[PDB]
RNA sequence: UGAGCCUUGAUGUGUAGGAUAGGUGGGAGGCUUUGAAGUGUGGACGCCAGUCUGCAUGGAGCCGACCUUGAAAUACCACC
């Protein structure tokens, strides 16, 4: 039951506006909410969720890690975003509905995506 | 509490300067300053540069000064077993035992002071730390627990005066009307001082008397450079 | 940039209580724009927007020895 606590008034910088951030490889999703100007508010993963294996390279565990960044930067007082999408892996909108699901308009959609002028080799992978 | 009103006000407009003044020149200064149609007592402030921490390094108790105040100085007999005839003819209002120890459990105490039994003192007033300023329950330090009740009670009425440490070092103690003179006063303020010598402790031999001030009720106070050592104006 | 010391100035917002519980002496009340209170302006300030408070205006209130509730009880002047 309720207690009779003081009244709540913290400030941390209050941005009210926000730039997002997607970095989409083969094994995992990286999602991260920053500021405009450019300073890091909070960031969450789909290999933080557990799911590992094949599981964990799908639009459905990168949403979820969406939905968990966008939660935690309300504290933040961010109240608005835009979204910065890097890579051809998936969640390649089911990560924009999870930000859109945190109650963002996100019409900006900026591919970004860095296409190297062809660059360092990739790995083999396997011997055969 | 000293709270800032219209008042208060008019009173700070009419005085001429604020300083540290000559104990007869601010007597005679904090005379013009009563504003009220009751007759105002009057009071000294004596901040005391020791600890204050329990009996010991405090000075606490009472004396009689030779010439009363003005006021009755409002007497209760907090007692298991007098005669009444006794203490009333000592000058008491009431005498036993049931409403005393009502009001100081209510928390209002229609006298400003009562003198008490230690018999009385037991059961209400020997634990009770946090009196407040109406100043009901008991205290041994200050000398009104006594079985030789009636002679307090007559000393009381006639002009003893009090005087304790808060949580500090502060001296609050009467020195008599507005309406008095002002050797009469400087009688009164003297008698107090050999007192609160008399009660200093062995330690307090440095700085002793931190500042002086004395005060009138709803009128003002004025600062006092020092005490002195004097029962004449002059 | 902490803390102490010190001049003045102030809050304890609770639970019962109109509402405002730092230790306590004086002490039975104060009538400059009723001591007020009140949106508003600055400062203290909560156990929470409410107590104290500078003030154009506002004359509607505090509150005890005694409205009343309580274990500390409250005006108003001091000490802070």
């Amino acid at each position: 039951a309720k207690a009779p606590i003081r009244a709540r008034k913290r400030v941390r910088k209050q941005v009210s506006d926000g730039v997002a951030h997607i970095h989409a490889s083969f094994n995992n999703t990286i999602v991260t909410i920053t500021d405009r100007q450019g300073n890091a508010l909070g960031w969450a993963t789909a290999g933080g969720s557990g799911f590992r294996g094949s599981r964990k390279s799908t639009p459905f565990a990168a949403q979820v890690a969406a939905e968990r960044c966008a939660d935690a930067v309300k504290e933040y007082g961010i109240k608005n975003l835009e979204v910065m999408v890097k890579g051809p892996g998936p969640g390649r909108e089911s990560t924009i509905r999870a930000l859109n699901a945190a109650g963002f308009r996100i019409t900006n959609i900026t591919d970004v995506t860095p296409i190297p002028h062809n660059g360092c080799r990739p790995p083999k992978k396997r011997r055969v | 509490m000293a709270k800032l009103t219209k008042r208060m006000r008019v009173i700070r407009e009419k005085v001429d300067a604020t300083k540290q003044y000559d104990i007869n020149e601010a007597i005679a200064l904090l005379k013009e300053l009563a504003t009220a149609k009751f007759v105002e007592s009057v009071d000294v402030a004596v901040n005391l540069g020791i600890d204050a921490r329990k009996s010991d390094q405090n000075v606490r108790g009472a004396t009689v000064l030779p010439h009363g105040t003005g006021r009755s100085v409002r007497v209760a007999v907090f007692t298991q077993g007098a005669n009444a005839e006794a203490a009333k003819a000592a000058g008491a209002e009431l005498v036993g035992m049931e409403d005393l120890a009502d009001q100081i459990k209510k928390g209002e105490m229609n006298f400003d002071v009562v003198i008490a039994s230690p018999d009385a003192m037991r059961v209400v007033g020997q634990l009770g730390q946090v009196l407040g300023p109406r100043g009901l329950m008991p205290n041994p330090k200050v000398g009104t627990v006594t079985p030789n009740v009636a002679e307090a009670v007559k000393n009381a009425k006639a002009g003893q005066v009090r005087y304790r440490n808060d949580k500090n070092g502060i001296i609050h103690t009467t020195i008599g009307k507005v309406d008095f003179d002002a050797d009469k006063l400087k009688e009164n303020l003297e008698a107090l001082l050999v007192a609160l010598k008399k009660a200093k402790p062995t330690q307090a031999k440095g700085v002793y008397i931190k500042k002086v001030s004395i005060s009138t009720t709803m009128g003002a106070g004025v600062a006092v450079d020092q005490a002195g050592l004097s029962a004449s104006v002059n």
